[PDB]
RNA sequence: CCCGCAGAAGAAGCACCGGCUAACUCCGUGCCAGCAGCCGCGGUAAUACGGAGGGUGCAAGCGUUAAUCGGAAUUACUGGGCGUAAAGCGCACGCAGGCGGUUUGUUAAGUCAGAUGUGAAAUCCCCGGGCUCAACCUGGGAACUGCAUCUGAUACUGGCAA
RNA sequence: UAGCUAGUAGGUGGGGUAACGGCUCACCUAGGCGACGAUCCCUAGCUGGUCUGAGAGGAUGACCAGCCACACUGGAACUGA
């Protein structure tokens, strides 16, 4: 299959285009502790049906704009 | 062009040739693609002085690499077994 | 300590300092000794301790302790600096390399000779 | 078979009326080189007078270890006053690698091989009391065993 | 690179006979041994614990005639080969070529022994070997050449074999001159008096 | 509040041996009879017990050798402010080997003996020594 | 590299010796000259200064200086503390954060197990081999504690539902 | 050092490149980044590794090898795979 993430939208606001944070859980290398960490990634989605608060699901692709290299498959969990 | 060549590394006035393949154009002692068997021109006389995986070997002359003078006077060396 | 409060904001031991900025940390430096003087000690030792301030070649003009019984320094007398306090001297935190540019070895000296600056006498 | 050996002798004092009055103090371990292991303090006016009443109390309030083939078993902290005390038994880790003062009640102990570090503070008087207080409340498979059923 | 002076001074600091001149006569006789390795020998040290660890290390390389940095190369050697660092220590003191010239009896002290491998008399398995330090393998034989046997020096050493132990792990045989090493020396079949635990002490901290 | 009731359960133990306890009871769950049931199996404690209907107790009996202690020092690993998680190469043996450390696995609750011969490692939740 | 020649013949210094720290006396100096890494020595019998005799440690090196780590559990993740030694906000409310009682079901993100791809070669480690040995060179392995993907396990943690 | 950013963030279309792409231009939207530390300032080639350490770490990255950058200084293209 496809690698994909799932992450949830942080910010809606641009023109055929949405905003995802994705939340990796990851082991501090000296302490030890499981911290939670995100990532933003600018994400591109063709009639820009997910809203603010969303969760989806999102895979690589081709370049699309200054960052922007990721692209949605799923919209999950829209719920307000 | 990726050669089947030799890559000196003994120490002083005692050589160790290991027979790479590696892009022609970088250094002798430098980066290479596979190591695929050495040459010691030396070693005593006791059992290899050479061993060389003609497998590899093979499979690279296959893709298109060229062999130096040494590394084709060894495999005329060590021919199947001898 | 908490695991937590390190997570926000690490352990952090300082860079404790050199007590000899004979800058670059370099073993030696050459200077010029600007003068020559005797200073007298702290307060359980008394002598007259005999001791240049030198004007570096990197800049820095520092004071600096010479060794042995007598010396033949004067002024402009190019020395090598090297390094080492003198814990009864306010404020000399140098030392000065006899047997080096132009700072003779100690005059009629047998033991410890290498570092007096002294060859070792013909016999 | 008694294997006796002092690990400090201080000078203290007193400060009576007239100047002062100064005593010194030893401070000894004797053991037989199978487990039994004693320590003994003892002060006097003079030295020997010291260490033989130190000797004299380290023969008796002598502890049993229950020893590995040559060496202790599992490793072992033990703390007194300021004194905390690591030790590790090192199977067959060649040559008993403690610090001072705990290199001998280890070596009169009988233990041949074990490594150590002392932590905190290191004043003999302590760092002994907290090698016995280690040695002591380390027990051995069989005692284990013992415990609890098998 | 190697000691060069008195003997039996360096015998006579560590209280016990260090085999440094074992040659023609017995028992010392002419050393006064324990009573002044100096002028204030006479006087007892009360020794140290830094004391007695140094002065051990001191008694084994003075027996086998090996400088510091050669000695710590064999104790980091014998630290990382498999068992007991103590006796792995002593095992590489006496597979040393000039340590086995002198059990076989070749040499009457193990500086003869040493001038002998020096001078190039020894050959191990056929081979003449120059160095004093050649870690001698099991199985091996080691042997004079046709130069420098039947020399006067060996012929005595081998009259004076017979005074000492004759060691468990050797094929002595005088008669040929040719000796084989076979096994590596227990640590129960080697003098009983070093104390190899205060030389990994001493260089354990 | 309570956030740990593992630590609670062997601060239970460790309160109840150093008081000489005969028995000590406590709110129960199933994580706790886990445990239990390995304390039990290997011979920490002597017996264990859980009543009540829609509020459990464990109870356990605690065992005492001579006049001393069975259970020598009981620590909790695997906090919640820090969880420990080790794989079966990494498994840690207490007091060489005399003494259990509780880890729980996918398989279970079992011991570091248990787990280091079913071949996989786990959540290690207490040493008891 | 091998053989032959002549003759012990061409071939030993450097630091230290009060405690820490292995190794001691005499003479000169007399708060001076000077020493010193810290403690501190020297104001007339100085094992601390300068010399000598003696000894100790290293050795074609030996000391000093500079720099790093260790010791230093004196930044403590392993592995520290906070009544009085430095250290509990003057006290609360509370957002983000951290943590979260108990039972069942599902998921399987953390976690665990296995597999695959990769983690260059050299270097470190192990077992061998060649230079008379060693340093050195070298064969094979281990290792590279990681990451990604797939296959599973579901006790604990998390998500979801009750 | 708490705000930074107007080709800036995104969209449509044209151009451009070997190739995606604000890479570039016109128009439209008003975004984007930031206390999980943006922006500014000081320092610095990076790594395999090296030194120390029981270890975890700490320091460092001379030789050897992989990658990047530079070629008196600042800029530009031409030829050419």
């Amino acid at each position: 299959k496809i690698r994909t993430l799932q992450g949830r939208v942080v910010s809606d606001k641009m023109e055929k285009s949405i905003v995802v944070a994705i939340e990796r859980f990851v082991k501090h290398p000296i302490y030890g502790k499981f911290i939670k960490r995100t990532t933003k990634l600018h994400v591109h989605d063709e009639n820009n049906e997910c809203g603010i608060g969303d969760v989806v699901e999102i895979r690589e692709c081709r370049p699309l704009s200054k960052t922007k290299s990721w692209t949605l498959v799923r919209v999950v969990e829209k719920a307000v | 062009m990726v050669t089947i060549r030799l890559a000196r590394h003994g120490a002083k006035k005692r050589p160790f040739y290991q027979v790479v393949v590696a892009d022609s154009r970088n250094a002798r002692n430098g980066r290479f693609i596979e190591r695929v068997g050495f040459f010691n021109p030396i070693a005593s006389e006791k059992e290899e002085g050479t061993r060389l995986d003609l497998d590899r070997i093979a499979h690279w002359v296959g893709q298109g690499a060229t062999i130096s003078d040494r590394v084709a006077a060894l495999i005329k060396e060590v021919n199947k077994a001898a | 300590a908490t695991v937590n409060q390190l997570v926000r904001k690490p352990r952090a031991r300082k860079v404790a300092k050199s007590n000899v900025p004979a800058l670059e940390a370099c073993p030696q430096k050459r200077g010029v000794c600007t003068r020559v003087y005797t200073t007298t000690p702290k307060k359980p030792n008394s002598a007259l301790r005999k001791v240049c301030r030198v004007r570096l070649t990197n800049g820095f003009e520092v004071t600096s302790y010479i060794g042995g019984e007598g010396h033949n320094l004067q002024e402009h007398s190019v020395i090598l600096i090297r390094g080492g306090r003198v814990k009864d001297l306010p404020g000399v935190r140098y030392h000065t390399v006899r047997g080096a540019l132009d700072c003779s070895g100690v005059k009629d000296r047998k033991q410890a000779r290498s570092k007096y600056g002294v060859k070792r006498p013909k016999a | 078979e008694l294997q006796e050996k002092l690990i400090a002798v201080n000078r203290v004092s007193k400060t009576v009326k007239g100047g002062r009055i100064f005593s010194f103090t030893a401070l000894t371990v004797v053991g037989d080189g199978n487990g039994r292991v004693g320590f003994g303090y003892g002060k006097a006016r003079e030295v020997p007078a010291a260490i033989q009443k130190a000797m004299e109390k380290a023969r008796r309030n002598m502890i049993n270890v229950a020893l590995n083939n040559g060496t202790l078993q599992h490793p072992v902290k033990g703390v007194h006053t300021g004194s905390r005390v690591f030790m590790q038994p090192a199977s067959e880790g060649t040559g008993i690698i403690a610090g001072g003062a705990m290199r001998a009640v280890l070596e009169v102990a009988g233990v041949h091989n074990v490594l150590a570090k002392a932590y905190g503070s290191t004043n003999p008087i302590n760092v002994v009391r907290a090698t016995i207080d280690g040695l002591e409340n380390m027990n051995s498979p069989e005692m284990v065993a013992a415990k609890r059923g098998k | 690179a190697r000691y060069l002076g008195p003997k039996l001074k360096l015998s006579r600091r560590e209280g016990t006979d260090l085999f440094l001149k074992s040659g023609v006569r017995a028992i010392d006789t002419k050393c006064k041994i324990e009573q002044a390795p100096g002028q204030h020998g006479a006087r007892k040290p009360r020794l140290s614990d830094y004391g007695v660890q140094l002065r051990e290390k001191q008694k084994v390389r003075r027996i086998y005639g090996v400088l510091e940095r050669q000695f710590r190369n064999y104790y980091k050697e014998a630290a990382r080969l498999k068992g007991n660092t103590g006796e792995n220590l002593l095992a590489l003191l006496e597979g040393r070529l000039d340590n086995v010239v002198y059990r076989m009896g070749f040499g009457a002290t193990r500086a003869e022994a040493r001038q002998l491998v020096s001078h190039k008399a020894i050959m191990v398995n056929g081979r003449v070997v120059n160095i004093a330090s050649y870690q001698v393998s099991p199985n091996d034989v080691v042997s004079i050449r046709e130069k420098a046997k039947k020399q006067s020096r060996v012929k005595a050493a081998l009259e004076l074999a017979e005074q000492r132990e004759k060691p468990t792990w050797l094929e002595v045989d005088a008669g040929k001159m040719e000796g084989t090493f076979k096994r590596k020396p227990e640590r129960s079949d080697l003098s009983a008096d070093i104390n190899e635990h205060l030389i990994v002490e001493l260089y354990s901290k | 509040s309570m956030q740990d009731p593992i630590a609670d359960m062997l601060t239970r133990i460790r309160n109840g041996q150093a008081a000489n306890k005969a028995a000590v009871t406590m709110p129960s769950s199933k994580l706790k009879v886990a445990i239990a049931n390995v304390l039990k199996e290997e011979g920490f404690i002597e017996d264990f017990k859980v009543e009540g209907d829609t509020k459990p107790e464990l109870e356990l009996t605690l065992k005492y050798f001579q006049g001393k202690a069975v259970v020598e020092s009981i620590q909790r690993v695997s906090r919640p402010g820090l969880r420990i998680y080790k794989r079966k190469d990494e498994l840690p043996k207490v007091m060489a080997g005399l003494g259990i450390a509780v880890v729980s696995t996918s398989k279970g609750v079992m011991t570091d003996r248990a787990a280091r011969q079913a071949g996989l490692g786990g959540e290690i939740i207490c040493y008891v020594a």
